[PDB]
């Protein structure tokens, strides 16, 4: 993942569709279910590299369902330190009614989770395999 | 785990009549997002193919309204209203509700537009070539149909065989001919023993065989 | 409109890269595949990339053998299909899926890019005329002794496009193609006007204009 | 990446006038995150201009920025002893490129420069080493020419020049032409010398020596 | 925390890696100026994230690490070339808009010279530059002395332990074809006290730790 297309708008600190990049803080994280970061990007355009300050970086987060399609869903923090979700999970990613998908900036996305356990665990989507890690209770 | 069944694999229609190609899947292509997804794919020769149907019954742009689609779940039909001279080659459809995205058998469409006799025409090998070691003597056939063609080649009036090589064209989308070519290649020192070549053209529109010869060899 | 590579010889065992360049020379938000067609097989997909996110996801046969990159600021993808084989060789091509996925197909695709596997040495294309009845008068070009496919073939440098007919190639006993290509154009013209066949074959860099003369 | 031109190279102006700076874009700046700077000799960078319009905390009233899109334009409202500078424009991407700078400099009435010319010291020349120094003290404009003369014979390639800042007294450049040559060359010939071309010279001046 | 410091100067040969101290909040940045020569941008840094990014032009042996607790921000650049010659700074961008790294730095750091040199460290050797009586223009001479072969950088020249201030000119050191630096620094006195006053140069040279008195004679 680039930080060059990361946007940073921290102050003061269902259909995931498309969504401006002056409110977001922090990366992108979508989960295919594997985690995937997305960079600033023009409205249908080239990935941009201003760290989310220019008012036309959006974050393209068309979604279809993700055996053959994009990620399940979305998660980030926005502009006054609140977790944004969107699309639906595999609020937070959940492949299991116990396990989230691991991932950096999963303890600071969702703070609750600080005591789980972390697991490798494989999950079949479809006919791929995908081998991501899950923090569990 | 999944596959397409492609029927019929070769449709021939007449000029100016419906037709229609079935394609079935083994799994309902509803999907998760409600949204079925087949798509219906021309190739011509030589052309990468071209999306016509997105989707069952989505029509893509720059595509005349002779086209459809139709079916829902495991049953699908891609039906042609009026079938034109333009509606030549490979037919495929597509699916993508199920990974991996695989492609149908295909299905090649001909027009029976009949009886037309070919314009024969023959090609002494050049001297360039008589210069190398073998030369190659072309025999040309030109805009007819059916592709049924049978040429034979006559060295010194005496049948020839196991050295000729014949090269079918697809069929034209222009006005749903066939070309043929065919090829003699011999040494230039069993060249110089024989003096008059031919290849004799047999054909449903050619009541009698014709005969394109040169006295010269 | 896409750009892709040309066409290449690799013996068995290497490796090959085919290059799949937009138009626009920015890459934008759509989901790129590629898809062969074997000789006599239907269209097979073989991986998809996602080059805005960087998303790579194979098909199950070509696991392990084949890597698709794109490399960003250059606006080109390019597919490394090592471990060759001589039934891996097929025409491919970069298909633009929607970057919502695959699924709704793709709306545009490569010019194709034929790969060919062989332990045979390249091989340079020889020209020769076919000097000039159906009612109207014929006139020819043949190449003989090239390989690998394929070849392309334009009369008068892409003006004279009607009444043209490029055969397809042949595979001679010697392991050499050869194709032909034929006009028809009245007998009135035959000492009025030359035609000069031009035959190009990207494997062997030489490109060659021999002008056909009645006699 | 993103190019900055400014215009003009050099700015000569007067104390009590007002400059107009300008910093030419290749393509459109993100949305105002243009920064302007200045330099003086010898120390860090100073933040005048932040936003194209905004001004920072202690920067008086007298400068200003303005412009958008591929146009920019910092004016200080009056020049004054203490703003004579290099200044730079700095722009949201990541390139984050800046612009190679504009010199302010006092304009002075054209001063002739004071030529002098020292022959290489007795200690140096028994280390094997023989420099020839040329002084031109107190002149302006800056564009200066100096041709150094071995036995009346045009050198080149074998002279280093050094220019001082400008200074704040008198508002005077002063340049240094330093002659390499080695023992042997050196007492192989006897004329050496040192032909200046200036503005405030009618005349090319021209002062030498002999060794002896 | 008035202000930020920054490591002292330092040399090094090609290839080697130098690192720079900054000890002073948010947006760290680093910036270099080559001697005459423009600023280029180096990579910038959040404290909050931990993470920097970079210029493509040196991306590949740019690191930007930063310390806990106290704001001691590094800086070390990997495979030194006779290019990288300049002084550092490191700046603390100010006024935070929405965007965290875009608004632009304030205040810097004093300035880290990082010398990249295959020399090494020498004294100076001061030579007279010997006054004249007919050179004189307007009853003023000129003398001075030649600071020569010596390395790194800099060096401090005075006249007459400081008492001799106006119409001294210390030109800026050239970098002569061996790797080693030279130095000229003159004064313009009177004719008339050219045999009855003393006029001596202090040149002191910290790195190699070289402290030499000559005197100027005609
Ligand atoms: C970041 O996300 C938070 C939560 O989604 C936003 O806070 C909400 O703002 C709406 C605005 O009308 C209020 O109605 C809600 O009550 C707020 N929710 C909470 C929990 O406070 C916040 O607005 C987003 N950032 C920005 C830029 O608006
Ligand atoms: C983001 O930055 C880009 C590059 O500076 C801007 O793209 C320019 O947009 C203007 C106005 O639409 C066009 O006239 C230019 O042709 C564009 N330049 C290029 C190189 O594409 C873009 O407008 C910026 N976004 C915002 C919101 O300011
Ligand atoms: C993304 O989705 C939005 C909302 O449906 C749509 O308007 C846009 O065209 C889509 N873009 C792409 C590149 O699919």
């Amino acid at each position: 993942w680039h930080i060059n297309s990361t946007a940073l708008n921290c102050n003061e600190s269902r259909p995931c569709g498309i969504v401006p990049a002056k409110s977001v803080c922090g990366p992108v994280y979508c989960f295919t279910p594997s985690p995937v970061v997305v960079g600033t990007t023009d409205r249908s355009g080239a990935p941009t590299y201003s760290w989310g300050a220019n008012d036309t970086d959006v974050f393209v987060l068309n979604n279809t369902r993700p055996p053959l399609g994009n990620w399940f869903g979305c998660t980030w923090m926005n502009s006054t330190g609140f977790t944004k979700v969107c699309g639906a999970p595999p609020s937070g990613p959940w492949i299991t009614p116990r396990c989230m998908v691991d991932y950096p900036y999963r303890l600071w996305h969702y703070p609750c989770t600080i005591n789980y356990t972390i697991f490798k665990v494989r999950m079949y989507v479809g006919g791929v395999e995908h081998r991501l890690e899950a923090a569990c209770n | 785990e999944l596959v397409l069944t492609q029927s019929p694999l070769s449709l021939p229609v007449t000029l100016g009549q419906p037709a229609s190609i079935s394609c079935r899947s083994t799994q309902s292509l509803v999907y998760s997002d409600g949204n079925t997804y087949l798509n219906w794919f021309h190739q011509r020769a030589g052309q990468p193919p071209r999306r016509l149907i997105y989707k069952v019954s989505n029509r893509d742009s720059g595509v005349p309204e002779r086209f459809s689609g139709s079916g829902s779940g495991t049953d699908f039909t891609l039906k042609i209203s009026r079938v034109e001279a333009e509606d030549v080659g490979i037919y495929y459809c597509m699916q993508g509700a199920h990974w991996p995205p695989t492609f149908g058998g295909g299905t090649k469409v001909e027009i029976n537009r009949t009886v037309a006799a070919p314009s024969v025409f023959i090609f002494p090998p050049s001297d360039e070539q008589l210069k190398s070691g073998t030369a190659s003597v072309v025999c040309l056939l030109n805009n007819f149909y059916p592709r049924e063609a049978k040429v034979q080649w006559k060295v010194d009036n005496a049948l020839q065989s196991g050295n000729s090589q014949e090269s079918v064209t697809e069929q034209d989308s222009k006005d749903s001919t066939y070309s043929l070519s065919s090829t003699l290649t011999l040494s230039k020192a069993d060249y110089e023993k024989h003096k008059v070549y031919a290849c004799e053209v047999t054909h449903q529109g050619l009541s009698s065989p014709v005969t394109k010869s040169f006295n010269r060899g | 409109l896409l750009e892709q590579s040309g066409a290449e010889l690799k013996k068995p065992g290497s490796s090959v890269k085919v290059s799949c360049k937009p138009s626009d020379g920015t890459f934008r938000a759509y989901t790129l595949s590629w898809v062969r067609q074997a000789p006599g097989q239907t269209l097979e997909w073989m991986g998809r990339i996602m080059p805005t996110v960087g998303i790579t996801n194979y098909a199950q046969k070509f696991q392990g053998r084949v890597t698709i990159s794109a490399d960003m600021s250059t606006a080109t993808a390019y597919m490394e299909l090592s471990s060759l084989r001589s039934d891996d060789t097929a025409i491919y091509y970069c298909a633009k899926g929607p970057y919502v996925g695959l699924g709704e197909g793709f709306s545009e695709w490569g010019q194709g890019t034929l790969v060919t596997v062989s332990s045979a040495s390249t091989k340079g294309p020889s020209v020769f005329p076919l000097a000039p009845s159906g009612g109207t008068a014929a006139l020819g070009c043949l190449v003989k002794d090239y390989f690998p496919e394929p070849v392309t073939v334009s009369w008068n440098s892409g003006a004279l496009t009607s009444g043209v007919h490029t055969f397809p190639a042949v595979l001679q006993s010697s392991g050499l193609y050869s194709l032909s290509s034929v006009v028809t154009v009245p007998s009135s013209s035959l000492g009025t006007q030359t035609y000069i066949c031009n035959v190009n074959h990207k494997p062997s860099n030489t490109k060659v204009d021999k002008k056909v003369e009645p006699k």
